[PDB]
């Protein structure tokens, strides 16, 4: 489904954003 | 077909009883950090740590020189170098500030937006590429490491009023801008013109030449519609390959550019066709500058009313009836939410408030 289809869309760069946050430490303010 | 439950665990009010429009929690914050959040509204920008138990305790109040300055929006982001959390402000006054969250010091100040900016966004992958959108009908793109303007996006196909939100898509190709002037507009930033412009800006040094640095000037966008919304656009974010906007219409309108299986990456800068798939009701959200938002994963979508309710949607529910979760609401919660931010884990919901109030809201 069309649907479908954007959600993995989602998942797939989202998780290439989380990926990149997990891979850094950011000062707290 | 929704799951997701609230529960309303705390509320403020802030001294100067002026409205509060943007409200933002920084997610570049790593797990186990306290969970902060910067509140805007006249000349104040306020930050917040969330704790246990529904407290929200107060760190600093950053209080603007000018006491004219009514801020409208706020973006975080960090240093490259350092990884310090950084903050910049915007609104009326149509300077941009960036403040540092820890000394709540302003940093630097980047001026030329002609008239306010309405709306801030750092690109998803690059944290020095600010983006604002402005009174003046154009889009600015800096440059925050090279203090640089690196595009200017507007003239002969660009917005013909002010313009009230942007977005970048979820890899930073590309921004969805809208506005006064009814229309929804794509600029893509991953054109070998763009790319290039972004490279040179970086390159970009005083303490090497005399000359200053040549912005690039966009006056064609590669999508332009008018077929959404019948009066302004108020705010734009981007679902995928897919766009969420919304008007004084009092619904949240899913659409795509061109027809149903048009791949966005193919779609031509004279496409006619735009295809509405679908519309998230709702209700008392009859006036301007009211914006949604998401959670980082995309699955929660919240708005608020000039009544104070907070609708909330499941986005991973296809049907957008089906996907209705419960209205928050709270008695003592009636004025107009003008903005929200979930938490980067989702386990906390803010609002902000026209009667100078914050709303806490711990996911159940
Ligand atoms: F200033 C106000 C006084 C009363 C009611 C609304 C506003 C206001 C809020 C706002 C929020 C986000 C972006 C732009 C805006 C804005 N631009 C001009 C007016 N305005």
């Amino acid at each position: 489904s069309m649907f479908s289809s954007n959600r993995q869309k989602i998942l797939e760069r989202t998780e290439i954003l989380n990926q990149e946050w997990k891979q850094r430490r950011i000062q707290p303010v | 077909k929704c799951k997701y439950s609230f529960k309303c665990v705390n509320s403020l009010k802030e001294d100067h009883n002026q409205p509060l429009f943007g409200v933002q929690f920084n997610w570049h914050s790593k797990e186990g950090d306290p969970l902060v959040f910067a509140t805007v509204g006249s000349n104040r920008v306020t930050l917040y740590e969330c704790h246990s138990q529904g407290e929200i305790r107060l760190l600093q109040s950053y209080v603007d020189a000018d006491a004219d300055e009514n801020f409208y929006t706020c973006a975080w982001t960090y240093d490259s170098n350092t990884s310090h959390p950084l903050l910049a402000v915007a609104g009326s006054r149509g300077i941009i500030r960036i403040i540092n969250p820890i000394t709540m010091q302003c940093i630097k100040h980047y001026v030329g937006h002609g008239n306010a900016i309405n709306e801030l966004k750092f690109h998803p992958r690059d944290p020095n590429l600010l983006l604002s959108v402005s009174k003046d009908h154009a889009l600015r793109l800096w440059n925050i490491q090279t203090d640089t303007l690196v595009a200017i996006f507007g003239g002969v196909e660009g917005h013909r009023d002010e313009v009230l939100s942007a977005d970048y898509d979820l890899l930073g190709e590309k921004i969805m801008s809208c506005g006064m002037d009814h229309s929804l507009k794509l600029w893509r930033i991953n054109s070998k013109r763009m790319m290039n412009a972004i490279k040179e800006s970086y390159d970009y040094n005083p303490n090497k030449t005399n000359r200053p640095f040549i912005s690039q000037k966009i006056h064609f966008p590669d999508f332009s519609t008018r077929d959404i919304h019948r009066n302004y656009v108020d705010c734009v974010r981007w679902l995928g390959d897919l766009i969420l906007s919304k008007s004084c219409e009092n619904a949240i309108v899913c659409w795509k550019p061109g027809k149903m299986e048009d791949d966005i990456d193919k779609i031509k800068p004279s496409e006619s066709n735009v295809t509405i798939l679908g519309r998230f009701d709702y209700s008392q959200c009859d006036i301007w500058y009211m914006r949604f938002s998401m959670d980082f994963w995309q699955k929660m979508l919240a708005l608020g009313n000039q009544v104070g309710k907070l609708y909330v949607w499941d986005l991973e529910v296809e049907d957008p009836h089906k996907a209705k979760c419960t209205t928050l609401t709270h008695h003592k919660c009636g004025a107009a939410i003008r903005q929200t931010s979930f938490s980067r884990d989702s386990s906390i919901l803010i609002a902000v408030c026209d009667d100078a109030s914050i709303w806490r809201w711990d996911r159940l």
